[PDB]
């Protein structure tokens, strides 16, 4: 999920 | 070289902008901030205050050693509201640290750079040529150019989607 927020 | 600053009215509320508006990194909490239609509500993104219609313009960027950051330029029209893919079709030409590797964020597939450890990076925006270019200050080694037919105002873009890392504008 973290990288999905780029 | 351009003295750019961060636009706190564009910033994701989960971001933390430095006092002088040159730095950005992820916080662990949303903030009460007066949601504009211009603010990035979901993606961990902030533009610079100053955008460009025409010309060549340089900014420099101090990057972290740990994953989380992408940056480059976005066309003004880049969607702010909702979860948005991070890709050229969505108006975003960027470099990225992820899995301890530098990528030009292209699609359908991302392009891996075989550049060395990066500390500081010069961003050359040539609107009259139609290109954004990335150089390591460390010897002005060319990292990557995106050739782009920009048809509108183009803004400096920064995203930090993990704690433990950051981006700092120089100068």
């Amino acid at each position: 999920e973290a990288l999905e927020f780029q | 070289m351009v003295e750019l600053t961060l636009d706190p009215d564009t910033a994701n509320p989960r971001l933390i902008l430095s006092l002088d508006l040159k730095g950005v990194r992820l916080g662990e909490r949303a903030q009460d901030l007066p949601n504009h239609p211009c603010r990035f509500d979901t993606n961990t993104r902030v533009l610079a205050s100053c955008g460009f219609s025409s010309g060549r313009h340089h900014w420099e960027v101090e990057v972290g050693s740990k994953d989380g950051w992408a940056f480059g330029v976005a066309r003004e029209s880049v969607r702010r509201k909702g979860l948005t893919p991070f890709t050229p079709e969505e108006g975003v030409w960027a470099l990225q640290l992820n899995g301890g590797q530098y990528w030009a964020v292209t699609s359908p597939e991302r392009s891996p750079l075989s550049c060395g450890h990066l500390s500081r990076v010069r961003v050359a925006l040539d609107l009259e040529v139609g290109a954004v270019s990335f150089y390591a200050v460390e010897d002005m080694r060319h990292l990557y150019t995106f050739r782009v037919n920009f048809q509108e105002r183009v803004f400096p873009l920064f995203s930090v989607c993990s704690t433990g890392t950051y981006l700092r504008i120089w100068p």
